[PDB]
């Protein structure tokens, strides 16, 4: 660790040789070089040191690196910028290196549906937190009642986005000749996430609007 | 380097702190309770002081026992006693949390504390999930399919009882101890969730989609070994009894084996209770089996002309009991599931 | 308690004769062995152990005079 925090070049073979001579694993050498630049917020080093090395310790280094990141994603979110890019940096960095396990881990079948289960689940966390600026615990990430409530918030918000646009005034001198992006494909990109397809939207909007006593929007909809 | 014998140092100089800070609290509350009118502001406004000093010291004692079961659970891991390791480990954690809880110390000091105490943390966690592979061995065909006959006829599943004393120079820690490190952790309950899916991808579902499949299990004392052995049979659908007498097979094993350990929780809190095995395990794979059992085996079996409806009888029966045995098994909670409805 | 300090740290090899009636000698030698107990200081402790080495300095002053100067033997 001391020679680790001297930034030296060569730091990182200094290192490697003290756990060399005195027996010890590789492992934890790889681990906390790559902890420590995640720390600096510079996973692309993380990249280029898992491809340079071997497939046999680059497995060991990439599962006890995700271990870590979950346990420090377990702690108390911080409310402070540095904090939350931090997050986002560790999620970001940790998506990527889990596609790389699971490219190595093609023919471990007892490994592969364990890395495929944990790489869907970072999946999850990273998009819901770059697209949302949502960070909590993974207990409650995994809670199925917050994913069911952002759900319905953003199919309301879907209800306004086109609501404000049928007119009830005049229009703005908005939009002429150069037009907005689509409320609708900001909410696919939210969704993608969410795995809402276009026909389950509609199913919903559906039935939203027949309870506000709109009868000819659902029947359209469901025409079409 | 020149600090190890500071620690001991540290260790005697703030035990005799604390004494000290005992020692003049009582001779404080001795004169307090003589002079009541003439010495009360003048004694209270010191031992304000005092007792902040004594908040401190045990902020200090806080800090000395984190670093001891640190490095106590470092000395427990190179001689594979991880329970204790994990126990010190929760310590640590409840010495971290009050910590947190009160604005005293530098920030980056505290970083310091909880990156150290996540890196001892996920240290403790790869050890165990690397044991845990050792013990439980899938061995599969060289590919993904499970469809054809071939995939679950080279599919096996085996299981490293300890049934005399190790005497490898590279010894493996009893089950139990592996269950109550999971569970003292509080991983336990992502091991079982990726264990169970494993066998109901492998073990139960195939028992459910092909009549021909036949569990044998072969009880070696040391390795216990569960495998698919393919019998001819002429019926398009399997019938439920086989079925059914096919998974009780199979999960008596699984709980006796396996389940039949006795969990326990932190060491120093008795707040937490222990959940039985069968329980948690049951309910992370009962919900994708009980439908599995309806939507291959009991729809089939539905006759199609009225006399042959009293046939049927035994079916009901049949299914009973094996609903009966899992509630002795405690693979269930309640008395009346889906799969007897 | 800067001795103290240095002989812990390891940054110096003190230059040593024979004989080491002092205590500090000694402290040396087991620093040499690795690392050391805390020392105390209290009481008349601190001025015996700077006692002991005035008394090695004069007896050696002493000695290279009376044998130096062939007056007197050991």
């Amino acid at each position: 660790r001391y020679i680790l925090k001297q930034d030296v070049p060569s730091s990182l073979e200094d290192a490697l040789k003290v756990a060399q001579a005195f027996m010890l694993s590789d492992d934890e050498i790889y681990s906390l070089r790559i902890i420590d630049l995640i720390d600096r917020e510079q996973g692309e080093d993380c990249l280029l040191l898992l491809k340079s090395l071997p497939p046999a310790e680059a497995e060991k280094t990439a599962e006890r690196v995700i271990i870590w990141a979950r346990l420090a994603l377990q702690e108390e979110p911080d409310h402070s910028k540095e904090g939350k890019a931090w997050r986002m940096s560790v999620a970001k960095t940790s998506v990527d290196i889990l596609k790389i396990l699971c490219d190595i881990q093609k023919d471990n079948l007892q490994k592969k549906d364990e890395c495929e289960e944990m790489l869907k689940l970072f999946k999850e966390v990273a998009s819901l937190q770059e697209n949302f600026e949502v960070f909590l615990s993974f207990e409650d990430y995994s809670n199925s009642s917050l994913v069911a409530d952002l759900r319905e918030q953003h199919i309301k918000a879907h209800e306004v986005a086109q609501a404000k646009h049928k007119p009830g005034s005049t229009p703005e001198p908005i939009a002429a000749e150069v037009r907005s992006p689509s409320m609708e494909s900001k909410l696919h990109r939210q969704a993608l996430a969410l795995q809402m397809s276009k026909q389950e939207l509609e199913a919903e909007l559906t039935l939203r609007a027949l309870k506000d006593g709109n009868i000819k929007t659902a029947l359209k909809k469901c025409s079409d | 380097l020149p600090s190890m014998q500071s620690a001991q140092g540290l260790i005697t100089q703030v035990d005799k702190l604390s004494e000290d800070i005992d020692l003049l609290k009582s001779r404080i509350e001795s004169e307090v309770r003589r002079d009541l009118h003439v010495s009360t502001g003048e004694f209270t406004d010191l031992k304000q002081q005092l007792e902040r000093d004594s908040v401190v010291l045990s902020l200090l004692k806080q800090l000395q026992e984190f670093s001891t079961a640190i490095e106590e659970y470092n000395c427990a891991l190179t001689e594979k006693k991880y329970v204790t390791g994990a126990q010190r480990l929760e310590e640590a954690q409840k010495c971290l949390k009050l910590l947190k809880s009160r604005k005293c110390f530098d920030l980056k000091i505290l970083k310091s504390l909880s990156m150290e105490l996540t890196i001892q943390k996920q240290n403790i966690l790869y050890h165990l999930g690397e044991e845990w592979q050792k013990l439980i061995v899938w061995k599969f065909p060289p590919s993904k399919d499970t469809s054809s006959l071939e995939s679950y006829l080279q599919t096996e599943l085996h299981l490293y009882t300890e049934q005399s004393h190790k005497e490898e120079k590279t010894p493996m820690p009893p089950i139990s101890s592996v269950l109550l490190a999971f569970s003292v952790l509080g991983e336990l309950h992502s091991k079982l969730k990726s264990f169970g899916q494993m066998l109901l991808k492998y073990i139960l579902r195939p028992l459910a989609s092909c009549p021909s499949l036949h569990a044998v299990i072969e009880s070696q004392p040391n390795i216990v070994i569960i495998r698919f052995e393919s019998i001819m049979t002429n019926l398009e659908y399997p019938s439920p009894s086989e079925v059914f007498t096919k998974i009780r097979l199979v999960l008596e094993v699984l709980q006796k084996q396996l389940l039949d350990l006795p969990l326990d929780t932190d060491l120093e809190n008795e707040k937490t209770s222990t959940v039985p095995l069968a329980e948690m395990l049951g309910d992370m794979i009962w919900e994708d089996l009980s439908e599995c059992l309806i939507k291959n085996c009991l729809v089939y079996s539905i006759p199609t002309n009225s006399s042959k409806l009293q046939q049927y009888e035994e079916i009901i029966q049949s299914t009973e009991e094996f609903e009966n045995a899992l509630k002795e098994m405690r693979f269930l909670k309640g008395d009346t599931t889906d799969l007897l409805k | 308690t800067l001795i103290i300090q240095s002989l812990q740290r390891g940054d110096i090899q003190p230059w040593l004769h024979s004989g080491s009636n002092s205590l500090l000698s000694k402290l040396i030698h087991q620093s040499y062995h690795g690392t050391m107990d805390t020392v105390s200081l209290s009481g008349t402790i601190p001025v015996q152990m700077l006692l002991e080495i005035g008394l090695d300095k004069l007896k050696k002053d002493y000695i290279s005079f009376f044998i130096g100067q062939e007056l007197a033997s050991l």
